RNA sequence: AGGCGAGCGCCAUGAUCAUCACGACACACUUGUUUAAGGAC
RNA sequence: GGUAAUGCACAGUGAAGAGGUGGCAGUGUGCAUCUAAGACUAAAUACAACAGGAGACCGAUAGCAAAGAAGUAGGUUGACCG
RNA sequence: ACCACACGUCCCCGAAUACAGCAUAGUGCUGGAGUACUCCUUGGAAUUAAGCAUAUGAGUAAAGGAAGGAAAAGAAACUAACGAGGAUUCCCGUAGUAGCGGCGAGUGAACAGGGAACAGUCCAACAGUGUAAUUCUCAAAUGAGAAGUUGUCAAAAGGAAGAA
């Protein structure tokens, strides 16, 4: 058998190359940015027509009682994942505010 | 063995082979799919999976 | 432009406005004939998406579809084989709702091609969607330059054969090592790769 | 062949018209009953809008205005480009929910013209909202085919004006003055208050 | 924000969200009472 | 094969514009690699009827059921059988 | 005379239709046959476990839908942790391995490394506003009308080779 006759000290060794840095691409165009802002103002438009679901308002209640884990839980149920529902909290508060 | 046989089973006086079922014709009754009978089916038939070079 | 407005809107499910809409239209499609022709598109953006224009030659049609699980087809619930074979409740369709309404519109459609489908609606016993045909004996589309690929001759029946955006989704079709079952182009495919003798000459 | 009368149709169930010969009728009963669930039930403020609109008599006032800026037609299109180009820049009233929005956007429009009996209205929704924070002036029409009329070809959802000339600048200011009072300058207050069924 | 027994639990009533019967209308749904009858059952 | 879910469905619920993955459940944080929910695509690969060429194959109880007017003579109420 | 190549003629029943469904400005299109090979559904039991109920045979048989000379797939919400590679399909191989399993009987893949053949592109998001510039019909040598603003319209002839 060919197999598992070094250590893992040894396994963890690597030959010095030299490295090319990475083509950085912060810069963003003029007409970027227009695209950008058209797409955000449409967003307002929307919400401003139609206004919040329910789930979003028993939200934004909870939010006035200070009842942070309560809110916690609950949007944690709604959305599954808890990481959206921890950012989803973040706009909501940010919207009352 | 492409035709449709059956075994009378005991209590006819007969062997227990296959037979073909027919009517109308000298066929009727005779014995079908087994390697010792007129027309039926060989012993090991040859196949094309043999080793037929060497190395 | 207009059609961001549109999009933004169609996203917001439960918003007011979209309520109102979504009760007054399931309520309209329910008293109609179970396949109808549209006027044109309920929603503008979702159909342009899909590739609908509106020229000569090319149609809307609406379909609903029966809603929850399709039982085993036996009499008095006898299966006569194995207890573990015996349920007869509880059983779900390999293929999407959707798959069912595609079908049944290219039957009574025959001229025609079918093209994408879309959710337009929901009710407590009904699920409705809407179809896009195209008509390939039609001067206006043998002309065109961007759906006259719809009239080459293995373009008839793509919904029969899991090939359209409704039909395909439950082939299990993918890239990388959570679709292993599928390598070589489909199920039965992968199987016969498998399960073969490979027997060469020199051996 | 006869005319049923409204009684009738609000009677009969359209799930129990089946033939062929039947499809018409079916129809007319479908279009019947849908009126009356329509006026039974509350509209939300934005859809509650629509219901708002010019009388025939500011129509008038606001066309007679218009009508001089009627876009070309394919005849006048032909002798133009056969003759060389002369004199200043033409003013022409446009058309097209596409162009329309673009220029709202730009902040080039001046004044703008929506009609209300458009299906699906999703189309149209979003309009006054625009225009109220562009801080453009404009006005609702009742149908389609009233806007079509102005500019003498086939109806349309949406018009819009992006300049004015001196001769008619007395009057256009006026038209401005009454469109706000009905409209843009009542806009927050409408966006609270939801349509009561209809007596 | 009131009252009782050597700030405690117990007894008063005043604001905040669901919510179970009961009424009275008509719009979903039901029925050849059909230019009609029921009715959120 | 996919193992505290590999893929596909049905009912409830239901996103963000930024998200998905790194074969063992969870929470946090850097790092690497990609961009779903719209479409098209040649060549290299698979195999009947019908035609052509070959063979350490069979030689009229064999070889296809059938080397002649063979799916024929003939038979089943029928499906079918020969 | 006779033969070989093509054409003309081609009774009645049969999808069998003076019909059904459906599209266009209009002309029209579908239906039945075939289905070895390819794609999409539905879905057994004999048998093995020396009994048998999970499991096996097997996503196989059977039954339905559909297309072409091939069909399907296809240009990474992909692998990998190397000093990394780079669409799909096919062959040699990793491998009767990692694992799944009354952990019993039995089942069971992927990347690498060596080759055959090689090719990349479209729609939406996003079309001239000093004028829908776009498609179709009839007339005419320059007019009438239909579709369309709930959005139309984003360019080349051309050739000698190769094979039966």
């Amino acid at each position: 058998m060919k197999i598992n006759k070094l250590n893992n000290a040894s396994k963890a060794l690597s030959y010095p190359v030299k490295k090319l840095a990475k083509t950085e691409k912060a810069p963003l165009t003029e007409k970027q940015q227009r695209s950008k802002e058209l797409k955000k103002f449409a967003m307002s438009i929307a919400r401003e027509v139609g206004g919040l679901a329910p789930y979003e308002l028993r939200a934004t209640e909870l939010l006035r009682r200070d009842e942070d884990k309560r809110c916690k839980k609950f949007m944690k149920k709604r959305l599954g994942s808890l990481k959206m529902a921890k950012k989803k909290i973040e706009l909501l508060a940010e919207e009352m505010r | 063995m492409r035709h449709s046989a059956k075994s009378w089973g005991t209590g006819r006086a007969m062997a227990r082979v296959p037979r073909v079922r027919a009517g109308g014709t000298r066929r009727a009754g005779q014995g079908a799919n087994a390697n010792f009978c007129r027309g039926g089916r060989m012993f090991a038939p040859t196949n094309v999976n043999r080793r037929w070079n060497r190395k | 432009g207009y059609l961001q407005y549109l999009k933004e809107i169609r996203r917001d499910k439960q918003s007011s406005v979209m309520r109102y809409l979504l009760r007054v239209r399931c309520w309209e499609y329910r008293q109609n004939t179970a396949i109808h022709r549209a006027s044109g598109p309920t929603y503008l953006d979702k159909a342009r998406m899909l590739g609908y224009r509106n020229i000569p030659g090319m149609c809307i049609f609406r379909a609903r579809v029966r809603r929850g699980a399709r039982p085993k087809k036996v009499l008095k619930g006898n299966t006569h084989g194995k207890p573990s074979k015996s349920g007869v409740y509880q059983r779900k369709p390999a293929k999407r709702l959707q798959a069912f309404a595609e079908i049944r519109v290219g039957r009574k459609c025959s001229n025609m091609r079918v093209f994408n489908s879309y959710w337009v609606g929901q009710d407590r016993v009904y699920k409705y969607f809407e179809v896009i045909m195209v008509d390939p004996y039609c001067d206006r589309i043998k002309n065109d330059k961007k759906i006259n690929w719809l009239c080459k001759p293995v373009m008839k029946h793509r919904e029969a054969r899991g090939l359209t955006n409704g039909t395909k989704t439950s082939r299990g079709l993918g890239k990388g090592i959570r679709y292993n079952q599928t390598k070589g182009g489909s199920k039965r495919a992968a199987w016969r790769n498998r399960n073969t003798q490979s027997l060469r000459r020199y051996r | 062949d006869i005319q049923l009368t409204k009684k009738q149709l609000l009677s009969m169930n359209p799930r129990k018209l089946t033939n062929k010969a039947q499809m018409d009728t079916r129809k007319e009963v479908i279009a019947t009953r849908k009126e009356a669930l329509v006026n039974a039930i509350k509209l939300p403020p934005a859809l509650n809008q629509f219901t708002n609109y010019l009388s025939e008599e500011d129509l008038k006032e606001v066309s007679d205005i218009l009508s001089k800026f009627r876009p070309e037609t394919r005849k006048e299109r032909k002798q133009r480009l056969q003759n060389e180009r002369k004199g200043p820049k033409p003013i022409i009233v446009k058309q097209g929910i596409k162009h329309v929005t673009k220029l709202i956007e730009e902040k080039k429009a001046k004044f703008v013209l929506i009609a209300c009996d458009v299906d699906p209205i999703e189309v149209v929704l979003y309009l006054p909202t625009l225009c109220v924070k562009m801080g453009i002036p404009y006005a609702l029409v009742k149908t389609k085919e009233d806007l079509g009329k102005i500019i003498k070809k086939k109806p349309t959802t949406c018009l819009c004006l992006c300049d004015v000339s001196s001769d008619i600048k007395s009057k256009f200011e006026n038209v401005i003055a009454k469109c706000n009072g009905q409209f843009k300058d009542n806009y927050e207050s409408a966006m609270k208050v939801w349509g009561s069924p209809k007596e």
